[PDB]
């Protein structure tokens, strides 16, 4: 307690410590939400991620499933000269081969906000790893006083309100 | 100062008075023979087009009788009635001929109050025809509200006569939006090949049209049911929430494919004091809750009921003192999370025992006793009709009663008695009384039983409607219990003063099995007096607010 | 006290309870 002994000054002191202690535990709850929300951010999107990555597999059997086409029932349907017949599988292949092009696209989206979000967490992960020493420290000083400057006349109601500002 | 109304007032009677007796009149109106005298000043006032037709200083306005084409004699009678005092009688039956005369003649008033009143009459029977009213006419409004109730309804309009003589821009505006309430794209496809097929000499020319909006390389839910099921429990409903916003808008799985069956907790306690009362919906599902902005005038005390077409209804309750009892009459829209009020009740009800039976929701109950006569009073409500309609009252005053409907029959119960109401009848039998006299109790009608679960001390009390007989099944795993039926399944969602967890029961086995716990993770203390429903509603654009950190009691010590 | 309590006793019975 820097060598004093006002008792009062000494209590004023204790009053600075409970203004740092509390912000920090309003920030680490705070930090303990980001990270609940960032856990259940990328639960959704690696849900979303596997779910493009079926759907991808599964348009790619479509496409192969045109290729058994082009041996199934093909024969009777191009060598009658006609093209609106053919449409249900021929106009249904450039768009799907579009739709291919689009969901590529759309997962490196997914993909990138993935990677931005990850930024953004880390960005603040590496800042818990941080506080998380001094808070520690900051709170073990605080118990070290409490176990001598407490004793010196404060009262726990008088604790109370100082914690509570 | 200003114009002043005790005049105006009786200037307007005395010009009323005046027309009566046919005084003044300088114009003489002919619509298909009949004849009109009347007023160029009270027409201008009124109608635009008259004051147009007057204003331009040509033998229209120097010759006394004008010929009026196009337009019905009653609609003008009602216009000029309207221009003489101010009264507008519109009626279901005469509201487009009405609209149609006042579009022609441009009368802002009474544009407007068509306009309105054709927007608070849309329902599941004339949508497809005010929206093809709406198109004709151009009013945008009622034309998106008549489009909205045909994606509401699509698997229940579409069959209807006024669908298939649609023009082409409306089939494909409306075949274009993601909004169709369809279980499955057959259902579209059916819907398109019966369009083009009704008419086939004058719509053979748009197939490749009707081809292009219909999704047929989506495969929304077929594509999971490939592969497997394979996810975190029932996680189907993260990909619905997940896949279906990210995509392309041509292969974008429709909002029919996204309802999913939600537990619906009305008046359920928010830790926000100023919503004491607010409303949440968990998902048992996609194990989420999901914000409602359920309250449309902050009330409370207001009944539940969802009809098995998945429809949301509340009526009686009372809003705050500005308690105030009142009658509004509310309907939850899914897709736009907002309530439309509707015709009000009768008689002011406080917690009414609202059900659904033969189409018809039933209002029951729900007030402080007041009057022998008065109090016991049952009233329903018809749908299409958007009116109420007194029938058969309760034969004694009972209080915290609950409400259940089997095959098209309606149950109420009590202490320890029962009465079972005909609506083919219109009368009340007392049924096997129970063994038990309880109150608070909840009840939710599974397959060909009732189950009367509560008593404010729990006990499981089996009805038979085949065998009109109680027999004793068990107790709830333990109180606060809402028994639901969901997933085809009776449950009970009890709340142990809180813990938060849901059971299934064996109805051959007369055992209860844990189902699934509901952590406290989210869902927080929803109090006593929520009412609890079953019902299926889109994730996708309801509300997101999760408002409560899975997480607490720091253990770093 | 969390469970028990909130049914159907008063805090003066938890007092007499507790002062035999």
């Amino acid at each position: 307690v820097v060598k004093e002994d006002n008792i009062e000054a000494v209590g004023k002191k204790l009053h600075e410590y409970n203004t740092q202690f509390q912000e920090k535990s309003r920030e680490y709850d705070r930090l303990y939400e980001e990270y609940t929300r960032t856990s259940q951010e990328i639960q959704m999107k690696r849900t979303a991620i596997e779910a493009f990555n079926e759907t991808i597999k599964i348009f790619e059997e479509q496409c192969q499933t045109q290729e058994r086409y082009s041996k199934e029932y093909i024969e009777k349907f191009k060598r009658e000269g006609n093209e609106k017949e053919i449409q249900r599988i021929m106009h249904n292949y450039d768009k799907l081969k579009s739709r291919i092009s689009e969901i590529i696209d759309s997962r490196r989206r997914l993909e990138e906000d993935l990677k931005k979000q990850a930024a953004e967490y880390r960005e603040i992960d590496k800042r818990m790893n941080s506080i998380k020493p001094d808070l520690i420290q900051l709170r073990k000083t605080r118990d070290q006083y409490l176990m001598w400057l407490t004793q010196k006349g404060v009262r726990q109601k008088k604790l109370n309100e100082w914690l509570g500002n | 100062r200003q114009i002043n109304t005790e005049y105006a007032v009786s200037l307007l009677e005395q010009l009323k008075l005046f027309y009566e007796q046919q005084l003044f009149t300088d114009i003489v109106l002919i619509v298909e023979g009949t004849e009109f005298p009347c007023h160029k000043m009270v027409l201008a006032t009124c109608s635009s087009y008259f004051r147009a037709m007057f204003m331009s200083g040509l033998s229209e306005s120097k010759q006394t009788h004008v010929h009026l084409r196009n337009v019905d004699a009653a609609t003008l009678q009602i216009i000029i009635t309207y221009a003489y005092t101010g009264n507008l009688a519109m009626n279901d039956s005469t509201v487009e001929q009405l609209y149609e005369t006042a579009c022609f003649l441009q009368v802002e008033d009474v544009l407007q109050r068509c306009r309105e009143y054709l927007i608070k009459k849309i329902n599941a029977e004339n949508c497809v025809r005010l929206l093809s009213f709406a198109d004709l006419f151009s009013c945008e409004e009622l034309k998106q509200s008549a489009k909205r109730m045909v994606e509401h309804k699509f698997t229940a309009v579409y069959h209807q006569d006024a669908f298939m003589q649609l023009s082409h821009d409306l089939l494909i505006d409306i075949l274009s939006s993601d909004n169709l309430n369809v279980e499955k794209e057959e259902t579209v496809r059916e819907a398109a090949m019966l369009w083009l097929e009704y008419n086939t000499e004058s719509r053979s020319q748009y197939l490749s049209s009707v081809l292009s909006q219909i999704r047929i390389d989506a495969l929304s839910e077929v594509t999971q049911r490939a592969w497997f099921q394979g996810l975190p429990p029932n996680d189907k409903s993260v990909v619905v929430q997940g896949l279906y916003k990210d995509m392309p808008k041509f292969f974008k799985p429709r909002l029919g494919m996204t309802k999913e069956e939600m537990m619906i907790f009305i008046e359920a306690s928010s830790e926000n004091p100023c919503s004491l009362y607010s409303s949440v919906c968990y998902s048992p599902q996609a194990e989420k809750v999901y914000k409602l902005c359920s309250p449309p005038a902050d009330l409370h005390k207001v009944g539940t009921v969802v009809t098995p077409d998945n429809d949301i209804y509340i009526a009686g309750g009372q809003v705050p003192l500005k308690f105030r009892t009142v009658n509004c009459f509310y309907w939850f829209d899914a897709q736009q999370n907002t309530w439309f009020p509707k015709t009000p009740m009768l008689f002011v009800r406080i917690k009414p025992s609202l059900v659904c039976c033969e189409g018809y929701i039933y209002a029951i109950g729900g007030d402080s006793v007041g009057g022998e006569l008065n109090r016991r009073t049952v009233e329903r409500y018809d749908t299409e009709k958007d009116e109420w309609t007194m029938v058969s009252p309760l034969p004694c005053a009972w209080q915290w009663s609950a409400a259940v409907v089997v095959h098209d029959c309606i149950y109420v119960m009590t202490l320890n008695l029962m009465y079972c109401y005909f609506p083919r009848s219109d009368s009340w039998v007392e049924m096997a009384m129970r063994q038990t006299s309880r109150s608070f109790a909840s009840a939710a009608a599974f397959g060909d039983k009732i189950f009367y679960i509560g008593g404010l001390s729990v006990t499981v009390e089996i009805y038979d409607v085949n065998k009109n007989e109680w027999k004793m099944a068990a107790n709830i795993p333990a109180p606060c219990v809402r028994a639901v039926v969901i997933s085809n399944s009776l449950c009970v969602f009890m709340r142990e003063t809180a813990k938060y967890v849901t059971y299934q029961y064996d109805l051959e086995l007369d055992r209860w099995s844990l189902r699934q716990h509901i952590s406290e993770r989210v869902l927080w203390d929803l109090g006593r007096d929520f009412r609890c429903t079953v019902g299926k509603l889109y994730p996708s654009c309801l509300e997101e607010s999760p408002w409560k950190p899975p997480t607490y009691l720091f253990s770093t010590d």
